[PDB]
């Protein structure tokens, strides 16, 4: 009951159920109220813009959520070593979000129109170089096993094969939309 | 649509199946290999020290007798509490007290 | 000394039952933060005016409020409307 | 290159571009706090109390995120509490379409249908 | 007579019962994401060793983590009786500890303890993934200690009659 | 019909034959179907009250002709006879009996189906499903009745008889 | 928060002015009192009594009587209302809660036989305090 | 009198209400202690429940925790069960006090059958009267407790009950017999018996004992009306199913209700008593059970009885096919049954 | 239980090392305190053994050496309890290592002069979790709680407050028992001259 | 954890695994439920009789 | 918006019988409109975009209802316009919300449909939109607007047994129905909801 | 910034930082925080009750976010693992005691973010 219990109560004060309804992508859920509520009041968060930290912290979870999505598929398919890999990966980039706001998975930091910009560490943003090519090697690592893998491939080859139409006529969208040969995403729109 | 770019796995390294990867990679290289060239031309690195004059019931504004006293009704030996000190820093705006790490970062072993 | 709900008692603490002892608050108020304040001293401030946060910095401590100590009675302390800290005049 | 500067020490500067293009406002929310301006503790009573009063009308905003297109529409009425919110999640739409995706597949294949469906229950849920 | 050998068999038990402790693979929400996350390699619960196992039937540890509503309370309660004797039960995060956000919900169960007993409870909405290996750790240190609580009482040959 | 009450929905009497070597058929008006109901689409519009009634007495007897088999397999028979079973719905029905308009006795019948579909599927706990079948004046059949307020409160009045148990709680 | 600037820009030292004693039914805080006169209007206009008016001048102005006295005159409970600061409060009800926590609900008073209209707030189920409410035909704004 | 019954509560309220009632029961980790608990929680009254059963980690405790709401009952652990103190301090705040404990069909031992049931029973009834905040107090005896019976455990609950009936003036003996219900001990015996040969159950007389089996819940709505009853204190009441029934007729209804075929096999009783004195005793093997099978068990109708307390206690046979639907035997069937 | 440090680990000057400064006791006692890895038994280099960088009120030993090959792994704590493999928790720590330890601040709590964190009068001793303990937080209201009919009475009185009725014999003025007011407040006007 | 550096997590695990209770269901035929693991773990055993560890060993 | 935006008045043209009313605000997006629409001509509406070139290349994007009956403008009352959705939504009970994605366009649009019969019964676009299956039962589950000649009308999100609108402005946050344990039935039971209030 | 085990902070001096402003209550998401409070007997602005139902704590921080005078605080005990969950209702004595035993970390902390914007 997420919808009455956030309308039985204030703006802020619903602010962390929007977390626990995309569990995995606390941060998008999160700026995205941000921004609708930034439009209900007619206005932009210039100092989250200027300091690209929304940008940022997007990216980290979209990785996250791509992490947490390729070790359950590997888990499902019978990979169950690229669980772990990615779940390091994820404690690694939970680690690096809560130096931000205090939790490794429903951080909350994004506000409607305010900053705390005081949490701005360059430190951080070192170790976000380091995570990235940490995070590289790891993807290389994962490649290695699925990418070429027969058995994976014959797993997925021409597996729920939908089409243009197909997608149109459900609205899927994101990766589907993107697999279907459909160029919608509202990042580039 | 009429000129497609298409990116194709075909090496053991997906960041080397993209040029444009393999340019980011570089980039992070060069840009870490920098930062480090920076921080070694230092040799010292300042950090945050606390306090525990910080948690004084007082500020600056106060006189120093009372300060003093203040600081005898709570017990306080551990903080700074000397007249003399708190005379000298009346109405001071000083950042903190900061601590100097010494390069290099290694272990201290006690080894015999 | 003075019996509780008297007159004078009511004037005097702003028409409420002081408890000397504080245990009455330790109970009520599940804390001995009444007496652990009550330990400490008088202070004397020479202006008539201070600024009393609690602390030493600005968001350190409590809000800064603005205490007068010059009253129409010579000598009487005013306890922070923030800290449990009181000042009084220096000499009256 | 300097001796004493956080840019000697970190090339990056995270205040830089918001100190350059808003230094009313970087000066504004640097210097004043709650604890020293009765209006910035008056925000502070109303934030945390009532909250910031919302315009009256109904907007549908989506972002981008990884699972697809992640939109909220909220409708308020002018109170501090919008008068109804409703959320699009994905999830829903991936959920919608696996039965026209799962016709005809073995067990396995809807398994690994299902870890490609890309659907997060809690977001389902709502 | 039967308390000396007892009483080594009984610490003999509960060391093994301690050392396969293993969780029950039944998670629902962002505490069992968390939960997930205190299976990863960083966080070793194999080094004390807790493996999930998937049936209730082979179970012994239940990790409840994540929000119960009316829609799920009987499958809990029919998943609690159908889990093998002796059990522990462990409810990690708000959600299942006292419904935490959804506290006032009306498809909330209000509390998974009015549904399956529950031994211990995890503060945390999320608890991290220590809080999560430290309330392990506890319930593991208490079933190897509840196996001998000295219940019985000794005799005058200081032998528990 | 490719319906959840469709003929052809119905589970064959043996592995190789429908019904028997001489003719076909199957228990699915008294039983559970072959397969799950995939759809179950609205109710017809119907504009008369005639018709909303004709659907209502129906439903009624749809349900009562799975009122044994979902007595049987929810082991809750003890609790009341298939007949008591029937009276008590009938009895609930007739709670609602002041409904006037056809969309909303659409929706009520097809949400009472949809009920009757999850119960038929076992879906639900027998525990719950035992509130629309329990009896609405007196005790459950399977277990024991006291008749402490009724000798108690012997010829009493209802104002009186509320008056002496309290509305609310005493200590607080 | 609606007609304001946003920020604070006088970066000194406030002026302060202790607080009276008028007794356990008005609650002083002059701190916060901007001298609006609402309650010395009230009192010579509506209640009738003259105990309040302006002494001083300048920035120092005191919101209050002259001499230390309470002020009792079967209405004190409409200079609380009176007051448009927290300069005069309900002491008995202060500190009990705020705004935020009371449940209101209009009613009609006994102890008085005009039985003039009021909002009795309260918190669960303990009833927090009363208000008067605007009744023309009763008791105008004000109650005993 | 000097020790006020009185007692009002609002039983109209649910598990998280206040119906006014704080108790304490000691030896509830049974059968009927948690039907109890939950019969007294259910109006939402608070519970405290002593006990200090060995291995505790086994589900009885874990569900007397479950009683109440969370917030309305405790579980004080490791009671000495000999300290006058502990005693008083369990019933400290409780206006209820409810004794169930009581020797094990398993346990044998004389003396401390004699032990458990005459020096608790003593003990309890003896802080009851030293805290003035207890309105009732209920000791859970046997229908067949009597002097001269030769089960020890029937003589130490008739010499128990004489005790607290001389220690607290206004208590309430409860009389039940053979209380039926899913974890009870005849039901749950003969199916483990029948399931543990597979062939037959073992009998040890001519099974001619009458008995007069009740329900469970009919025993805690019975409680409850008691608790809810002024004359009730110092009063005996029995506990006697609506008509009377035989050990074989006890077999004979089980089988019919089941399906199963009764088969039973007799076996010598001097023989049997003597193999199960002279050995270890368990819950499925225990003199005695022997000498309880080769006693009758009948409401005497020598007190009080459920009639006085107004319950009409439902069917022993309704109650039995409402509680062993699972254990039918599996014969032709219409194919409509086969989907189940 | 038995070969805490392994022949290979024995084999380095390290070892030899702490054996000599520390004794076998303690030599052993390491293994049993606070086993990480083989190779990580008193530090990962092989050259000595890492200093104590301090020493906590429960007696736990706090060192750290960054040879470890894990990022994570830098700091390390030995408790003093080992009774069984895992009979310590990790609610022995003392608050001020709390911090060090768990990479919140590089400052270290100091046994005296200067200290990482402020000595205050109402400072209590951190203790470790009384959950299924006799020392477990008791609310006010809860029925194990020995006066929890305090707190019950009080809250009542806060709106609901009963009437204090006579409770035995009294005079009686006709129909009306005679008995005198409780009110802490004195009437004033009643006895004034 | 299990011993010295968990050395002996096997033995405890066979312990537990003798430890937890098992409990036929009602609606399938003891007997059978019960003959299966008896006669799977009879040819279990039995593998150790076709191995050869030497010549003619 | 800076970009091209245009009112769809090919919807009002090809019907040639309803009154269009458009409205375009800058607080959703610059290819944002939101039209209302009658209920009679909901079905026809919805074919007609379903199987028309410029337009056929739509997907639908959400549906949300919103109870209208006491959706009250807070503040700024005097500040209502003459053409507000606001007022709008004053007038009517409920508001019906879809909103679609236009491909072809590349636009949003935005159908409010008012319903003001006790019944709340609309026409369902399940039979033209594969998704609006799963998200008219939540709608009818969550709002009690009945689609009509749905392809399916099995419960979506609600709890078994249970018959209730939480979705509603009626029903408060606790509800009323709060299952516990019943020792005496050995199983879960349903009873009253007593909650803690604040 | 680890918001860990809610606790009451306090001045220097000892003395209770909560000034009952009710900030607390009202920002609690879920109302977690439950405040009763009356003129102290000295006049304070204390409450008589101060309770947080950790059943129902999201052990977010807005309580310590929205503090007025650095009151309630999320200090970094996390193993706060509760045997039961009467006894995870911690109330204000427990939360002063919890203050009372990590108040030097918590002031250590207090005292970095604070340096934060200064
Ligand atoms: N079952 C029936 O049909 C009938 C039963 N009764 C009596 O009803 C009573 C209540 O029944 P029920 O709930 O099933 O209880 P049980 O008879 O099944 O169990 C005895 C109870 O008392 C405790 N207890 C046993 N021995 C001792 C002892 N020496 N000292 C202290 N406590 C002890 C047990 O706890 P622990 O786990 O620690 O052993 C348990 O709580 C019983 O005492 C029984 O004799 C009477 C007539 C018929
Ligand atoms: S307690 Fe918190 S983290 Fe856990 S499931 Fe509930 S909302 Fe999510
Ligand atoms: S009513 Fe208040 S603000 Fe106005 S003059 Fe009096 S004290 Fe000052
Ligand atoms: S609440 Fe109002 S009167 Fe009180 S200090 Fe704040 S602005 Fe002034
Ligand atoms: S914000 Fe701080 S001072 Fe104000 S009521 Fe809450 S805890 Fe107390
Ligand atoms: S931490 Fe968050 S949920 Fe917990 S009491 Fe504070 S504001 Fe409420
Ligand atoms: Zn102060």
């Amino acid at each position: 009951g997420s919808e009455k219990l956030i309308e039985d109560r204030p703006y802020l004060q619903g602010m962390p159920y929007f977390d626990r309804f995309d569990y995995v992508s606390m941060m998008v859920q999160e700026h995205a109220y941000c921004l609708g509520i930034e439009s209900l009041l007619g206005t932009t968060n210039y100092s989250a813009t200027f300091t690209q930290i929304r940008t940022m912290y997007d990216e980290l979870t979209r990785i996250l959520n791509h992490l947490l999505a390729v070790a359950c598929h590997a888990l499902d398919v019978g990979s169950m070593s690229s669980v772990f890999w990615a779940f390091e990966e994820r404690e690694k980039l939970m680690e690096f979000y809560e130096r931000v706001c205090g939790a490794r998975m429903h951080a909350a930091f994004y506000r409607p129109n305010e900053v705390n910009l005081n949490a701005v560490s360059s430190f951080l943003m070192e170790d976000i170089l380091e995570f990235s090519r940490n995070f590289f090697t790891t993807l290389n690592e994962m490649h290695n096993v699925l990418t070429y893998n027969k058995i994976w491939k014959q797993r997925l080859i021409n597996i729920g094969t939908y089409s243009f139409q197909t997608c149109l006529d459900y609205g899927l969208t994101g990766v589907m939309a993107r697999s279907c040969g459909l160029k919608r995403d509202l990042r580039l729109s | 649509k009429y000129n497609p770019e298409l990116y194709i796995y075909k090496t053991y390294d997906m960041a080397a199946d993209d040029p444009v990867w393999r340019q980011v990679k570089l980039d992070l290289e060069w840009t870490f290999e920098n930062i480090a060239e920076r921080r070694e031309s230092l040799g010292y690195m300042p950090t945050f020290k606390g306090d525990p004059n910080f948690w004084q019931a007082l500020d600056n504004s106060f006189s120093p007798e009372n300060i003093a006293q203040v600081q005898s009704s709570i017990g306080d030996k551990v903080t700074n509490i000397d007249t003399k000190a708190l005379a000298l820093n009346h109405q001071t705006e000083e950042y903190h007290k900061t601590s100097k790490l010494v390069y290099p970062i290694r272990t201290n072993l006690v080894v015999e | 000394n003075l019996n509780p709900y008297s007159y004078e008692a009511l004037k005097e603490n702003h028409w409420l039952v002081s408890d000397s002892s504080k245990k009455n608050s330790e109970w009520t108020h599940k804390s001995n933060a009444e007496q652990l304040i009550a330990k400490v001293p008088i202070i004397y401030v020479d202006s008539n005016i201070v600024r009393c946060i609690g602390g030493t910095e600005i968001n350190a401590g409590h809000p800064q409020v603005y205490i007068q100590l010059d009253t129409r009675k010579h000598g009487t302390p005013q306890t922070c409307k923030y800290c449990g800290l009181r000042y009084a005049k220096k000499m009256d | 290159l300097n001796k004493e500067n956080f840019n000697r020490q970190t090339t990056v500067l995270p205040h830089l571009v918001l100190s350059y293009l808003n230094k009313n406002d970087y000066n504004l929310k640097n210097t004043k706090n709650d604890y020293n301006s009765m209006e910035e503790l008056i925000t502070h009573f109303k934030y945390w109390s009532k909250g910031l009063k919302v315009e009256s009308g109904y907007t549908y905003q989506s972002v981008e995120s990884p699972k697809g297109e992640f939109g909220v529409s909220m409708l308020s009425d002018g109170s501090n509490k919008p008068y109804k919110c409703k959320v699009r999640s994905p999830a829903l739409h991936h959920l919608q379409v696996l039965p026209k995706i799962g016709k005809g597949h073995f067990l396995a294949d809807l398994v690994a249908l299902v870890g490609t469906v890309d659907i997060v229950f809690g977001e389902i849920d709502r | 007579r039967v308390d000396y050998i007892v009483t080594p068999i009984n610490a003999v038990v509960s060391w093994a019962r301690q050392g396969s402790f293993w969780p029950l693979t039944f998670g629902l929400a962002c505490c069992a994401v968390e939960m997930m996350h205190a299976t990863v390699s960083r966080y070793d619960f194999d080094r004390f060793g807790v493996i999930f196992r998937a049936t209730p039937r082979q179970a012994d540890l239940i990790l409840v983590a994540g929000t119960l509503t009316n829609k799920m309370a009987p499958g809990l309660r029919r998943l609690y009786e159908q889990t093998l004797d002796p059990k522990w039960v462990l409810s990690m995060g708000s959600c299942a500890n006292g419904g935490g956000y959804y506290h006032y919900s009306y498809s909330v169960v209000r509390g998974c303890n009015r549904i399956i007993p529950v031994d211990i409870y995890v503060p945390g909405c999320p608890p991290t993934a220590e809080a999560l290996m430290f309330g392990v750790l506890q319930l593991q240190k208490s079933l190897y200690r509840q196996i001998n609580e000295g219940e019985k009482k000794y005799n005058k040959k200081d032998l528990t009659y | 019909m490719n319906h959840y009450w469709g003929s052809s929905n119905t589970i064959p009497a043996s592995s190789t034959q429908n019904n028997n070597y001489f003719s076909g058929g199957g228990n699915n008006v008294t039983i559970r179907g072959n397969e799950i109901m995939e759809r179950l689409p609205s109710q017809t519009p119907s504009q008369n009250m005639v018709q909303a009634s004709m659907k209502t007495l129906r439903f009624y007897r749809k349900f009562c002709r799975l009122i044994p088999f979902i007595l049987r397999i929810h082991n809750i028979g003890t609790k009341f006879t298939a007949q008591q079973a029937m009276i008590n719905f009938g009895n609930y029905i007739r709670e609602r009996n002041h409904y006037r308009d056809p969309g909303l006795i659409d929706h009520r019948i097809q949400l009472g189906y949809e009920l009757l579909y999850e119960a038929e599927m076992h879906f639900s706990q027998h525990t719950i499903l035992m509130q629309y079948l329990s009896p609405y004046n007196t005790p459950l059949s399977d277990r024991g009745y006291s008749y402490l307020e009724k000798v108690k409160y012997g010829n009493k009045s209802k104002f009186l008889q509320g008056f002496y148990k309290g509305n609310k709680p005493t200590e607080f | 928060s609606v007609y304001g600037y946003g920020i604070s820009r006088y970066n000194e030292y406030k002026r302060a002015v202790e607080d009276k004693n008028y007794g356990p039914l008005v609650a002083t805080s002059m701190n916060r009192c901007i001298h609006c006169t609402r309650c010395v209007r009230f009192a010579t206009q509506i209640a009738g009594v003259e105990d309040l008016g302006k002494t001083g001048r300048g920035k120092a102005a005191e919101i209050g009587t002259y001499v230390e006295k309470t002020f009792n005159t079967e209405l004190s409970g409409n200079v609380v209302d009176v007051c448009p600061v927290g300069a005069l409060t309900n002491a008995p009800y202060a500190f009990t809660s705020r705004p935020w926590e009371l449940k209101s609900f209009y009613t009609s008073d006994v102890f008085d036989t005009l039985g003039s209209a009021i909002q009795v707030d309260t918190r669960g189920p303990e009833i927090m305090r009363v208000l008067p409410r605007i009744h023309e035909e009763i008791n105008e704004e004000w109650i005993s | 009198q000097q020790r006020s019954t009185q007692l009002k509560f609002y039983d109209g309220g649910n598990r998280q209400s206040i119906s006014g009632i704080r108790a304490t029961i000691f030896g509830a980790t049974g059968f009927m202690g948690p039907y109890i608990g939950a019969a007294l929680g259910y109006i939402g009254s608070d519970v405290i429940f002593p006990h200090n059963h060995v291995y505790a980690y086994d589900d009885y405790v874990k569900e007397l925790k479950l009683c109440a709401g969370s917030g309305q009952s405790y579980i004080m652990r490791h009671f000495n069960y000999d300290d006058d103190n502990m005693y008083d301090m369990a019933i400290k705040n409780s206006n209820v006090v409810i004794n169930l404990v009581g020797s094990r069909l398993q346990n044998k031992n004389f003396q401390k059958a004699a032990y458990a049931n005459i020096h608790v029973a003593k003990k309890i009834a003896e802080a009851c009267a030293r805290n003035p905040n207890v309105r009732r107090l209920i000791h859970f005896s046997a229908a067949g407790a009597d002097t001269k019976s030769p089960s020890p455990d029937l003589h130490t609950k008739f010499h128990g009950e004489e005790a607290v009936l001389n220690a607290f003036p206004n208590a309430t003996i409860f009389r039940p017999c053979t209380v039926y219900g899913m974890q009870d001990y005849f039901i749950r015996h003969w199916i483990k018996e029948r399931d543990w040969w597979y062939h037959f159950n073992i009998v040890t007389d001519d099974c001619t004992a009458k008995r007069q089996p009740i329900l469970i819940n009919d025993v805690a709505q019975c409680v409850l009306n008691a608790l809810k009853l002024q004359e009730s204190a110092g009063q005996i009441y029995e506990l006697g199913g609506p008509h009377v029934y035989s050990r074989l007729e006890v077999f004979e209804m089980l089988a019919n209700l089941s399906g199963r075929p009764p088969k039973l096999a007799h076996i010598p009783h001097d023989i049997a008593l003597k193999i199960t004195q002279n050995f270890y005793n368990w819950e499925f093997f225990n003199m005695e059970k022997v000498i309880k099978d080769k006693l009758d068990l009948i409401v005497t109708g020598k007190h009080k009885t459920i009639s006085d307390l107004y319950v009409q206690p439902v069917s022993f046979p309704q109650g039995a096919e409402q509680f062993i639907d699972d254990v039918r035997y599996r014969g032709v069937e219409t194919h409509d049954n086969l989907e189940k | 239980g038995l070969w805490s440090w392994t022949i290979n680990q024995m084999l380095t000057p390290k070892f030899w090392v702490h054996l000599r400064r520390e004794g076998f006791i303690k030599t052993w006692t390491r293994g049993h305190k606070a086993s990480r890895h083989a190779h990580y038994v008193g530090g990962n280099r092989t050259d000595g053994y890492t200093k104590q960088v301090g020493e906590d009120e429960f007696g736990n030993r706090y060192y750290e050496d960054f040879d470890v090959d894990h990022k994570n792994q830098r700091r390390w704590v030995e408790f003093s309890d080992y009774f069984m493999q895992m009979w310590s928790n990790g609610d022995k720590v003392p608050v001020g290592w709390h911090g060090w330890l768990s990479h919140q601040y590089d400052d270290f709590p100091t046994r005296t002069g200067n200290s990482a964190f402020v000595k205050h009068h109402y400072l209590k001793q951190h203790t470790a979790n009384l959950s299924n303990t006799p020392l477990n937080h008791v609310p006010q209201g809860a029925p194990q709680n020995l006066n929890r009919m305090r707190f019950i009475t009080a809250q009542r009185d806060r709106s609901r407050a009963p009437w204090q009725s006579p409770k035995g014999e009294g005079v009686f003025q006709g129909k009306k028992l005679i008995v005198a007011s409780n009110s802490p407040f004195i009437d004033d006007m009643s006895i004034r001259d | 954890y299990v011993g010295y550096r968990g050395r002996l997590q096997y033995i405890a695990d066979a312990l537990k695994l003798f430890i937890k209770g098992i409990v036929v269901p009602e609606g399938s035929n003891k007997f059978w439920f019960v003959a299966i693991p008896s006669a799977a773990g009879a040819i279990c055993y039995t593998f150790w009789i076709n191995s050869m560890w030497g010549p003619s060993v | 918006m800076q970009n091209k935006y245009m009112q769809p008045i090919q919807l009002f043209i090809v019907f040639e019988k309803l009154n269009s009313k458009m409205w375009i605000s800058k607080k959703l997006n610059s290819n944002h409109s939101i039209a209302l629409i009658p209920s009679n001509w909901f079905y026809s509406i919805n074919l007609f975009l379903k199987r028309e070139l410029l337009f056929s290349n739509i997907t639908l994007i959400e549906n949300s209802a919103i109870d209208t009956i006491s959706y009250n403008l807070e503040t700024n009352q005097n500040d209502l316009d003459k053409t507000n959705i606001e007022n709008y939504f004053f007038k009517n009970k409920m508001l019906v919300f879809y909103n679609y994605y236009n491909y072809f366009l590349k636009s949003k649009l935005t159908l409010f449909i008012i319903l003001n019969n006790l019944n709340k019964s609309i026409d369902s676009i399940d039979r033209i939109f594969a998704n609006a299956n799963w998200l008219e039962r939540e709608t009818s589950e969550m709002y009690g607007i009945n689609y009509k000649w749905k392809i399916d009308t099995r419960k979506l999100l609600l709890d078994y047994s249970k018959i209730e609108n939480p979705m509603l402005k009626e029903f408060q946050s606790e509800g009323t129905q709060d299952a516990f344990y019943n020792i005496f039935e050995n199983q879960v039971v349903v009873l009253k909801n007593e909650t803690v209030e604040l | 910034l680890f918001r860990g085990e809610h606790a009451l902070r306090r001045y220097p001096t000892g003395e209770e930082r909560c000034i009952a402003c009710k900030l607390c209550q009202s920002a609690c998401p879920a109302r977690a925080i439950t405040i009763e409070t009356e003129p102290r007997p000295d006049g304070s602005r204390r409450t008589v009750r101060y309770d947080i139902d950790m059943t129902k704590c999201i052990y977010c921080g807005f309580c310590q976010e929205a503090c007025p005078v650095d009151a309630i605080v999320e200090g970094p005990n996390y193993e706060q693992t509760a045997y039961l969950h009467e006894d995870l209702f911690y109330d204000k004595y427990k939360l002063l005691e919890n203050g009372d035993k990590w108040e030097p970390q918590i002031a250590r902390n207090i005292e970095y973010l604070i340096n934060q914007p200064l």
